[PDB]
RNA sequence: UCCUCCUAAAGAGUAACGGAGGAGCACGAAGGUUGGCUAAUCCUGGUCGGACAUCAGGAGGUUAGUGCAAUGGCAUAAGCCAGCUUGACUGCGAGCGUGACGGCGCGAGCAGGUGCGAAAGCAGGUCAUAGUGAUCCGGUGGUUCUGAAUGGAAGGGCCAUC
């Protein structure tokens, strides 16, 4: 199980966040998925993170 | 070295042609499409087949390739 | 002497109007990064006991 | 072979629409005399057609078969459809790209009161 | 000794013999062998029965056979316990119906025909009768 | 422990130290949508090139392929290619399947806010079926919910997660 798993944090100043998996060994740069955010209700850029 | 197996998934089918189901009731439990989504009826990820609408369920036949259809009526 | 309640079922059962029992779905502690969200959100509501292992719940907590 | 290719494109709409049951504007496209019907759910009757194949539609355009043809024919089919009553339908490409004579039939169709 | 190859599977079910033989009439020659009874026949007996048929003829004529063992029979060695898994393939052995068609000949007499195959059927553990070959 | 086939006796289920094989993943794309495309194997001609590279034509109709063993399915393609994208979204959820239970699975539809398309529409991960571990204890972020004289705090609770 060489994929670990990381925290996408929401851009806005909500402290919500996603949690997935990544391989890191092929793909090293962050993950900047855009997702929605209920504690603002709107959809905002996530950035990876521990 | 041989002794394993899986567990039954129960598979097949759960209403049969000519009785009343209600909305979202599963019909048929598949692996593939044996049976494919006529009127008023849903296919699941799983290729599961259940019903839209409330009514009487029925198969059938049809199309080029003679591929089984699973339909409701409203009755 | 009075029975003695069963203090580890005390704090995982709540008795109800019509004398059922509420309890928290079980497996909503970790892990959970590898489950659907529908499955989570399913299980965040509390459940009420099932019939067979009632009976069981009366005995540990005959008081409350 | 140029039908096959397209029956097999337009099939899967063909599927979606009839299993939705809607009433269909389906466009045939050909070098000349673009043709447009419109179709009921159950697909055994024609609510009304329209084409530059009649001469009632043919005496006016210099040519059929062009944009200008393509635009008589969508409006065409919009007030016959608004007469007969029916509103609200679906276009059907039909295995023709919805980019030229296609699009300027559903264009002038859809500014004519078939709106989908 | 007859035996198949490669094979899709080593060992298979025990299964059962009941049922009619299929291949009732003679096909190929113009005399035949065609079984009575009802059982198996494995690879050594269909061998020992063809040597003898061969040898009275005096390689004079054609030989038919019309059944193959395509069925491993296991058998657990002396001192073993019961289970611990199937046992190990030894013969091969092909089941046998009634009127079933064993061997078929053709290219000699009838006279030498009927010795020939009365050698061969003291050699097998199914009864046994001559047949003809049918016009249609 | 889990998955596929057979045993299993044409609903479901069904044992053996019975017969065969696999899993403890992978993928920000291999996901979503829109548009387009249709194999294996053979025959003939053609430099290296040769039975087997690539090109052209013909028979063939899926014996191909489908990230991974097997079964079922797949031309409307679930198979192959490209553009734009994050629905691999949040709160729910009629009604069902499956279990002794814990639990597991399918799901129309409603609200909010998104992607693809002119549009009807599709999208709550992947053709489906394995890729997983209860509770306790404790860690991290949010939330005056509580906070044992009062105002705070510590510690608990709830939510997300390890």
């Amino acid at each position: 199980g060489i994929r670990e798993k990381i925290k996408l944090v929401s851009s806005a100043g909500t402290g919500h966040f996603y949690t997935t998996t990544k391989n890191k060994r092929t793909k090293p740069e962050k993950l900047e998925l855009k997702k929605f955010d209920p504690v603002v209700r709107q959809h905002v850029i996530y950035k990876e993170a521990k | 070295r041989n002794g394993r197996d899986s567990e039954a998934k129960r598979l097949g089918v759960k209403r049969f042609g000519g009785e009343s189901v209600l909305a979202g009731s599963i019909i048929v439990r598949q692996r593939g499409t044996k049976f494919h989504a006529g009127a008023n009826v849903g296919c699941g990820r799983d290729h599961t087949l259940f019903a839209k609408a409330d009514g009487k369920v029925k198969f059938e036949v049809k199309g080029p390739k003679n591929r089984k259809f699973i339909s409701i009526e409203a009755e | 002497p009075k029975i003695k309640t069963v203090r580890g079922a005390a704090k995982r059962f709540k008795k109800t109007g019509k004398g059922g029992f509420k309890h928290k779905h079980a497996n909503l502690r970790h892990i959970l990064t590898k489950k659907a969200t529908k499955r989570k959100r399913h299980l965040r509501p509390k459940a009420m006991v099932s019939k067979g292992d009632l009976g069981l719940v009366i005995a540990c907590l005959p008081y409350a | 072979d140029k039908k096959s290719a397209r029956i097999r494109r337009a099939t899967r709409a063909r599927r979606k629409l009839q299993e939705l049951g809607a009433t269909r504007l389906v466009v045939h496209r050909t070098p000349r005399h673009i043709y447009a019907q419109v179709i009921a759910p159950n697909g055994s009757e024609v609510l009304v057609a329209a084409s530059t194949v009649e001469k009632a539609i043919a005496e006016q355009l210099k040519y059929t078969g062009n944009k200008d043809a393509a635009a008589a024919v969508g409006k065409a089919v919009a007030e016959r459809a608004l007469e007969k009553g029916i509103k609200d339908v679906s276009f059907d490409r039909s295995g023709f790209q919805y980019h030229g004579r296609v699009q300027a039939l559903a264009d002038a169709a859809r500014e004519a009161g078939l709106q989908f | 000794m007859l035996q198949p190859k490669r094979t899709k599977f080593r060992k298979m079910h025990k299964g059962r013999n009941r049922g009619l033989a299929q291949g009732t009439d003679v096909s190929f020659g113009s005399f035949g062998l065609k079984a009575v009874g009802r059982g198996r026949l494995t690879a050594r007996q269909i061998e020992a029965a063809r040597r003898a048929m061969t040898r009275a003829v005096k390689r004079q004529g054609k030989i038919w056979i019309r059944v193959f063992p395509d069925k491993p029979i296991t058998e657990k060695p002396l001192a073993v316990r019961m289970g611990k898994g199937k046992g190990n393939v030894e013969y091969w052995v092909a089941l046998i119906q009634p009127g079933k068609v064993l061997y078929e000949m053709d290219g000699v007499p009838e006279e030498l025909a009927r010795e020939a195959f009365k050698l061969a059927a003291a050699k097998l553990p199914i009864k046994t009768t001559f047949v003809t070959k049918t016009v249609m």
